[PDB]
RNA sequence: AGUAGUAACAAGAGCAUUCUGCU
């Protein structure tokens, strides 16, 4: 029983008349419009609303599985979750003491893919930690809005090719008419399919991990100095309005 | 000794300490009540600058329209709206002669972008005036309601998926005399509130199908929603801005795309540039006009604002400009780009939310709407509203006022820049053949014009020639708010140039506080906001350090996450103190978990969990980055690993409205969410890359289910009983699709 | 015709062909032979796929009448494009086949082969070899049918039975005969963008022209065939001479001063008392609440022995003052007996009056108010003008002075590594060390605490009359904590739905200032006398009365939001000073932090004594800039923003004269009128206008 | 009364560009 659960879910949804009308009338191009459909009063100040929502006992709404993972009362007597008034749905009101209790007395696990998913930021930190700073020099600054390489990507793969590589790796049936037209593309594809054999992770997560490893982004920025890819990340640090910090990234 | 901070200007120059003259730490002036009076003031001022035009009635809407252009020339320095068509076409022809191939290349890029743009581009941007609901819904909600009302009538070209077919449907919808729309209505009943024993009328907002006319749909399609602008700095009195409808958004998108392709290659435009590109443009116009061809060349600079910039530019001048820029182009492209000035010349302005009337004998009040204002006796108003209603009475068409002259604030923001840059491009040395020349820099309505000559009389003659040529095309330089000095110090859109030093104060300094999503999201947003202001909004190093300290202080107050060694006793301080006392390396704890502040000037680009990862306890980094945490939502495949930390939780939401039973209208959003969720169940890539298609959602999901059952049958884990059950259920779903 | 298609084909084939035509974007009026050809090819593919099964053993058994078996052919043609490509990719991922260049029309699970089926009207040989050259390389079984009555496949192999192709060719001959009877055979065999205006939008297009034109096509042909013959110069000859921008020369030694308004004196409009505030403090508090603000308020009230019977010293002239006295007596009696963390007062008549409950008229709908005779509009009046009084300059004098406490404790930073981090740390530490003990920092912390607690009590205690104390917490020079209490705020009812809905409150503030010396400052206040206090000094030790300033005030979510963020004043005052250091370093090309912050001479003019202009140091300048930002935040209005924006031009004009850049205006009188339009009744904007007049007189006397 | 300022709030549609602890 694998594909009959979602097919009976679709049968239950088509049993409703309004959902049948909406599923039959809205095309797959129009589902990119009704995904962002929002009918309701919008909070005009989320900062102020978080300020006065955090002053209440239960500002978090997490799933009902938290009724079995964490207790209801802490060691010092702090209540961690309460239910809602006549709402037995899979969402209960939680306390931030529950979050602190999970971070101090919850179950440990294995964390080996968190430096693998976020290897871009760990590469940034390893390049900044081993960087070697020079002195500051004060003069007037002439900074040009150049399309510099913020995310380097991969060699011999454009932005139009790396996204197709990722879509062939993690979503191989949902491609379309696109075809792979390089000789190192197939070796990269075989290596990425080999590395992602045993992943109990969401496919969007490995999709975005391969995106931040392979897809090259460029953005216009005022640069006065080295326009290499490892200098645009420290663009808030190596230049200002009246000075220029000299810095060589480690590596 | 009385303290005077302005005497600080006796030591330093004014541009070196101009930030003292920006009182941007207090609350900005908000508007109270309605935006009806400011809308009627905008309409009356727009018709009063243009009052010597030609009054006519529209053949379709019945609205009184005023035609100021090609009218009498101005006789005084009042702001005129009488733009001349021959001068506008000569200025666009001169802008074409100075930049050869600019118009052709920008039109070719616009044609290349017209055929490849989908309807989903209209889900972006600001909130759009929904003509269905007479309210400012978001862009995707208004677009979905417009597509639903088109599809429930006989207009279904927007099912092709491209934007130009939706625009052809918009244009074809004007012929239907029986447009049937599904609006929102409201029932009411007086229910006793069981908290104070008080009778209050509770309202139940539902849905109802109502039928329009041809004229009613034509008024609603040509309606802008006018509201006051709030949090606006630098003005004593408020103003009304407008929001376009859905039948004009795509045409305005294509016209502004054309004008953005024009303005990106004109060096005399202050759009669409950022901060440091605008500093570079100030330096470029100061170096272009510094070339002393002789020994005695007087170079003066006018820092200028334009008075009543939107009230004086007509949509007919923009129609002539968009027909002259697109010369030699295909006629479908010329007509498609000419739709938006035609719709803006025939436009109408919704008159806000009425007024509030007070009964002192019965001690009550009632907000009467703007549609009821034309049938209430004029003695029930104040003097200013009496004057405004008596002036606007002949312009009202079905609760809205006709606004055929003038533009509203921010609609054609890039095309008026093309007109201003054409006026600036008129005065070159090899074109004027006169004893003066100029070169300028043109934003939406601010300008910085540099006139060079040989004597000061030549500078005055260049000033008069620029000002009168601006008056010929509907541009009134504000003589109150403009001043001329020599070249070397000036101001352009709150960029203060002094002798090669530009001070940027266009952007207000942000709060540098909590954003309000969750703990990890606000930490990332706060460090990214500080880093972006260090790069693009010109924040100092020590000011950025104080912004880091202020953000960390505010973040620790808001989420109650002070350090473990604090003597403060908040709600979470006992659990945070327990976590602090049992942690070996306290430097690895997050700020949300009572750890120290890891951030400084050098590492604002690094996330917090990444920055402290080598200092965490292994049990603490296991509990924090646990992929089975109950706070982050877990998608079913058993569920996947959660790669987000436990501080990425979700706050409890309140979209409630007082005494309002909005059950009949909040259902469609959750139905659309269930449809997108089950489509993501069938097609797992629908959230990463948007799915392209033209069949229905149910047909694509049944076609996915049938071949998924067939592939799983022919390659293992699904038996023929399971395959037969899936195919029979697909037959049953198609059978309910037929006879539903 | 299309009716020839709809006569004899299946309706499901008609549905598939209609969807195939709607894919490419065409109506069946321009091309109906496409409809007939797509329906013919689709029915050929369907009859190729009709009744071809595979049982559980796996043999091709043609059945008629699904439950124990499955299909042999997967139909690819007739679906959508992306649906068919998902079908092709889902087949090729399982069978490890290469994807074809285009979409095949069928798939055989038995032969594991993509079938491309093509129905033509020309000869079968040329079309078969054209399709084989079209699909050269891809392992695709081709099958070409025609109306000529033949069939041509790859390697002459037929995966279908003989009766199957006999049925298909029989149907093809039936279609061939049915085409050559209704006169449709030869007309079927031998086979930019568009944006036009509908007539309603054509009438809208004719209405939106210059008045010399009646047709949109005529105006479009005029604009596309326009050639300029000197039109701008002819109109500039025709235009009047009164339209001119005449440059008037600007000399600040001849320009006049700003006209400040006249009337009554401007009253105090701050939410809390600034320089008249008195605090009851506890040093090193540990009193079993220790942080809960009502516990701190009781612990600070327990330090003041020497209460009296309160009597109304100075009456609020518009309001009932006995209500204010009873409000203070009720608050003092309820604090002495409260149990818990929060105190909600009993809604008596005087408290209902002071918080203004019941003053709003009952909001009804207009259809229930149609028969209401006396239904006049809300009145909208401009503010009444006020004369500048000398108390606000004294407030700004006392706000830029040092104290004994340390009011701001910033959080920690990371350890500094870069040299620019050390430079920024030195600069920020210099500014903090000069600015942290200022009185404006005490006002920053007072506003942060008051507006934070007012927001929390406004959102969690909406229906209740909450008491909110005015707490600050400071550290002394020896590093000892101290908790100060300035008064109380009785919050009203706060159901705030807009950003500008008013929550009313009652502020009762302790003070030592006799209110009858500057009575015009205290128009809205009702001042009582609540006690006596031994004021001690080096020699003198007296018993001065302790007063209580009671007033009704109000605020909103916007004002409370911007009051909780008043520490940004601390940012802005650092952003200014550092920019000065980021100007002197943009010329002298060194780190100008230490010449700025160690040459503590008296070369910074910030004062106006009767003997001339007084100069302070750089630390005095940073305290004055902080107090200016604090008073910009406390006394914010539209008048301040308008005056600042319109007087900045006059400041830049004076600077343009001082650089010998020969400034000139086009209309200086209108600029003066726009500046004087904004100086109405805010005490801070009147003080800033008199400051601009004093700076103008100083910049005149520096040149004569 | 008070906030406020071209029109509103001072509860009974928000018509958008059980809690409150900041050294």
């Amino acid at each position: 029983g694998s594909g009959m659960e979602r097919i009976k879910e679709l049968m239950e949804m088509v049993k409703n008349s309004r959902m049948r009308e909406i599923l039959t009338t809205t095309s797959v191009d129009h589902m990119a419009v009704i995904k962002k459909y929002t009918s309701g009063r919008q909070e005009k100040n989320p900062a102020l609303r978080m300020k006065w929502m955090m002053a209440m006992k239960y500002p978090i709404s997490a799933s009902s599985r938290i009724r079995e993972m964490i207790p209801e009362k802490d060691e010092d007597g702090n209540t961690l979750w309460t239910n809602t008034k006549d709402a037995g749905s899979n969402r209960v009101l939680v306390s931030p003491n529950a979050v602190t209790w999970w971070n101090r007395a919850g179950p440990v696990s294995d964390v080996v893919h968190y430096p693998r998913v976020y290897k871009m930021y760990f590469d940034r930190l390893e390049r900044l930690t081993h960087g070697t700073f020079g002195p500051v020099k004060f003069y007037n600054q002439v900074k040009v809005r150049k399309r510099v390489d913020i995310n380097p990507g991969h060699k011999d793969l454009t932005s139009r090719e790396a996204q197709e590589v990722i879509m062939e790796v993690v979503f191989p049936n949902e491609v379309g008419a696109r075809t792979l037209s390089s000789d190192a593309q197939l070796t990269i594809t075989k290596e990425k399919k080999e590395e992602l054999k045993n992943c109990k992770i969401s496919p969007i997560m490995v999709a975005y991990m391969l995106e931040r490893e392979l897809v090259r982004r460029t953005r216009f920025l005022p640069i006065a100095g080295a326009t290499s890819s490892t200098y645009v990340e420290v663009l808030h640090l190596t230049q200002g309005t009246c000075w220029e910090q000299q810095y060589t990234p480690g590596g | 000794m009385d303290v005077n901070p302005m005497l600080i200007f006796l030591k330093v120059p004014v541009q070196n300490a101009i930030s003292t003259t920006f009182p941007y730490t207090g609350d900005p002036p908000y508007s109270h009540g309605t935006g009806t009076g400011y809308t009627m003031d905008t309409v009356i001022r727009t018709h009063d600058y243009s009052s010597r035009g030609i009054w006519k009635t529209n053949s379709e809407t019945g609205a009184q329209q005023l035609n100021p252009i090609d009218g009498p020339l101005p006789e005084d320095n009042e702001p005129s709206g009488y733009a001349q068509t021959d001068c506008v076409l000569e200025l666009i022809e001169g802008l074409d002669r100075s930049h050869p191939g600019l118009f052709e290349t920008a039109c070719q890029e616009t044609i290349d972008a017209i055929q490849q743009t989908r309807v989903d581009k209209l889900t972006q941007g600001r909130q759009t005036y929904d003509w269905t609901l007479n309210r400012n819904q978001p862009a995707a909600t208004a677009l979905a309601n417009t597509i639903e009302v088109f599809r429930k009538n006989g207009y279904k070209l927007n099912e092709s998926g491209r934007l130009i077919d939706f625009l052809k449907d918009v244009l074809l919808s004007f012929e239907n005399d029986s447009m049937e729309v599904t609006t929102h209505f409201q029932k009411k009943k007086r229910i006793r509130d069981n908290h104070s024993k008080k009778m209050i009328t509770q309202r139940t907002i539902g849905k109802k199908r109502v039928k329009l006319t041809k004229k009613n749909y034509l008024i609603r399609a040509l309606t802008l929603n006018t509201m006051t602008k709030d949090a606006e700095r630098g003005k004593l009195k408020r103003r009304a801005i407008a929001t376009p409808g859905m039948q004009i958004r795509g045409f305005v998108y294509f016209v502004e795309l054309l004008a953005r392709n024009i303005c990106e290659r004109l060096e005399q435009s202050g759009l669409p540039v950022g901060g440091n590109e605008k500093k570079a443009k100030l330096a470029n116009v100061i170096k272009k006009m510094m070339a002393k061809s002789t020994d005695e060349e007087l170079s003066y600079t006018i820092t200028g604002d334009n008075t009543k910039w939107n009230e004086n530019q007509n949509p007919r001048i923009f129609l002539a400009m968009v027909l002259r820029i697109t010369a030699g182009q295909p006629e479908w492209f010329r007509d498609l780009l000419a739709v938006a000035p035609i719709m803006f010349s025939n436009k109408v302005a919704r008159l806000g939310r009425g007024y509030m009337f007070e009964s002192k004998s019965m001690h009550l009040r009632t907000q009467i709407s703007a549609e009821n204002l034309s049938d209430i006796n004029l003695r029930y108003f104040n003097e200013d509203t009496k004057k405004k209603i008596e002036k606007i009475r002949h312009l009202m068409v079905e609760g809205t006022a006709s606004l055929s002259p003038g533009m509203m604030m921010g609609m054609f923001n890039m095309l008026s820049t093309v007109l201003g840059v054409s006026v600036l491009n008129l005065g070159q040395r090899e074109i004027l053949k006169r004893t003066y020349w100029w070169d300028g820099l043109q934003s939406s309505d601010d300008f910085a014009l540099i006139i060079n000559g040989h004597f000061k009389e030549d500078i005055q003659q260049g000033v008069n020639h620029f000002y009168r040529t601006c008056k010929l095309v509907g541009i009134n330089m504000s003589q109150k708010k403009s001043y001329i000095n020599k070249t070397g110090t000036f101001e352009f859109t709150s960029f203060f140039y002094r002798y090669g030093f530009v001070a940027n104060f266009s952007m207000e300094l942000p709060s540098f506080g909590v954003a309000g999503n969750n703990e990890s999201a606000d930490m990332s947003i706060g460090t990214t906001v500080i880093k972006t202001n260090m790069i693009n909004n010109d924040l100092g190093p020590a000011t950025a350090q104080m912004a880091i300290q202020l953000f960390i202080k505010d973040y620790r107050y808001t989420y109650r996450c002070h350090r473990g060694d604090t003597n403060l006793e908040t709600r979470r301080t006992k659990s945070i103190k327990r976590l602090w006392t049992e942690t070996i390396s306290k430097a690895g704890l997050l700020v949300a978990d009572g750890g120290p502040n890891p951030y400084n000037l050098r590492n604002l680009h690094i996330p917090e969990v990444c920055l402290k990862w080598s200092l965490m306890d292994p049990d603490y980094r296991g509990r924090l980055c646990n992929p089975n945490n109950p706070f982050v939502h877990h998608m079913e495949v058993l569920e996947y690993d959660a790669v987000a930390t436990t501080h990425s939780w979700t706050p409890k939401r309140n979209r409630s409205i007082l005494n309002t039973n909005q059950r009949g209208i909040l259902e469609d959003e959750r139905i659309y969410q269930k449809c997108c969720q089950v489509f993501e169940k069938f097609f797992p890539s629908s959230t990463y890359r948007r799915p392209i298609g033209m069949a229905s959602m149910l047909d694509a999901m049944l076609s996915r289910a049938r071949i998924d059952a067939r592939i799983d049958l022919e390659s293992g884990r699904i038996s023929s009983q399971d395959f037969s059950e899936i195919t029979n259920t697909c037959k049953a779903i198609e059978a309910l699709k037929r006879q539903g | 015709m299309e009716n020839f298609v709809r006569t004899n084909f299946n309706p499901m084939i008609l549905e598939r062909a209609e969807k195939t035509m709607k894919e490419y974007g065409e109506n069946p009026q321009n091309e109906g032979n496409k409809f007939a050809a797509i329906s013919t090819h689709m029915e050929v593919c369907f009859m190729y796929s009709d009744f071809h099964f595979i049982d559980l053993e796996g043999n091709t058994i043609v059945k008629e009448n699904n439950a124990m078996l499955k299909h042999r052919f997967e139909i690819i043609e007739g679906q959508e494009r992306n649906i068919a490509w998902t079908i092709v990719n889902s087949i090729c991922n399982m069978t490890e086949n290469s994807k074809p260049r285009f979409l095949p029309d069928l798939y055989d699970y038995k032969t594991n082969k993509f079938i491309e089926i093509g129905v033509t009207r020309r000869k079968v040989e040329d079309y078969y070899y054209e399709a084989a050259s079209k699909l050269k390389g891809e392992n695709v079984y081709i099958h070409i049918f025609s109306f000529d009555g033949e069939e041509m496949a790859t390697d002459d192999e037929y995966i279908l039975d003989e009766e199957s192709r006999a049925r298909i060719k029989t149907r093809l001959f039936v279609l061939r005969q049915e085409l050559a009877t209704a006169g449709l055979w030869d007309s079927f065999r031998q086979s930019e963008e568009e944006f036009s205006y509908p007539p309603t939008f054509q009438r809208l297009a004719n209405q939106s022209l210059p008045p010399s034109f009646k047709d949109y096509h005529q105006f479009k042909a005029y604009v596309s065939s326009f050639k300029a013959n000197g039109n701008i110069e002819a109109k500039l000859g025709a235009m009047s001479e009164k339209v001119n921008a005449q440059i008037e020369s600007f000399d600040p030694r001849t320009i006049r001063e700003l006209e400040l308004p006249e009337g009554k004196f401007c009253t105090q409009r701050s939410k809390f008392l600034l320089m008249d505030a008195m605090k009851l403090s506890v040093l090193n508090p540990a009193h079993e609440g220790e942080g809960i603000p009502m516990k701190d308020a009781k612990a600070c009230l327990d330090t003041f022995w020497g209460w009296k019977k309160a009597t109304i010293i100075k009456k609020h002239e518009k309001g009932v003052n006995t209500n204010y006295l009873m409000i203070w007596e009720q608050l003092l009696e309820s604090i002495k007996e409260m149990e818990g963390k929060f105190l909600n007062l009993k809604k008596t008549n005087h408290l209902k009056w002071g918080l203004g409950e019941g003053q709003a008229p009952e909001k009804m709908d207009f259809e229930d108010c149609k028969e209401v005779p006396d239904l006049f509009q809300y009145k909208s009046e401009p503010p009444e003008k006020r004369k500048l009084a000398s108390w606000i300059q004294s407030e700004f004098n006392k706000a830029s002075e040092l104290t004994n406490s340390n009011w701001i404790e910033f959080d920690e930073l990371g350890n500094d590594v870069a040299p620019i981090e050390h430079i920024a740390s030195r600069r920020r530490n210099f500014f903090t060390a000069e600015v942290s003990q200022c009185r404006a920092s005490e006002y920053i912390m007072k506003a942060v605490y008051i507006n934070t607690a007012l927001l929390n009590s406004s959102c969690t205690a909406m229906e209740e009359y909450q008491v909110i104390p005015i707490i600050t917490k400071c550290r002394d020079t020896s590093g000892q904590r101290r908790t100060n209490l300035y008064g109380f705020i009785i919050k009203g009812r706060s159901h705030l739905r807009n950003d500008t809905d008013v929550v009313n409150f009652i502020s009762l503030e302790f003070s030592l200032t006799d209110p009858r010396n500057e009575i015009h400052k205290w128009e809205k206040y009702c001042v009582l006398e609540i006690g006596d206090m031994e004021i001690r000094t080096s020699i003198s030790t007296i018993m001065k009365p302790v007063y209580l300033y009671v007033r009704t005030n109000g605020t909103s979510k916007i004002k409370m939001k911007w009051g909780m963020e008043m520490r940004r004043c601390l940012l802005q005052s650092l952003q200014q000073v550092e920019s000065m250091i980021e100007a002197e370093s943009a010329v002298k090309e060194k780190d100008m932090t230490e010449p700025f912050f160690r040459n503590r001479e008296n070369d910074w003019p910030i004062g106006e004594s009767p003997q001339g202009i007084e100069k302070g140091t750089i630390g005095k300048v940073c305290r004055v800039l902080l107090a200016k930002s604090v008073f910009n935040s406390i006394y914010a209005s539209a008048q301040l923003e308008g005056f600042s924006a319109e007087s900045r031009k006059l400041l830049l004009l004076i600077q343009a004269f001082r650089d010998n850049l020969d400034p000139g205006t086009f209309d200086l009188k209108g600029l003066y009128e726009a500046i004087e339009e904004c100086i109405i009744n805010d005490p801070w904007v009147l003080l800033n206008a008199s400051w601009f007049n004093s700076f103008l007189k100083a910049v005149q006397l520096s040149m004569g």
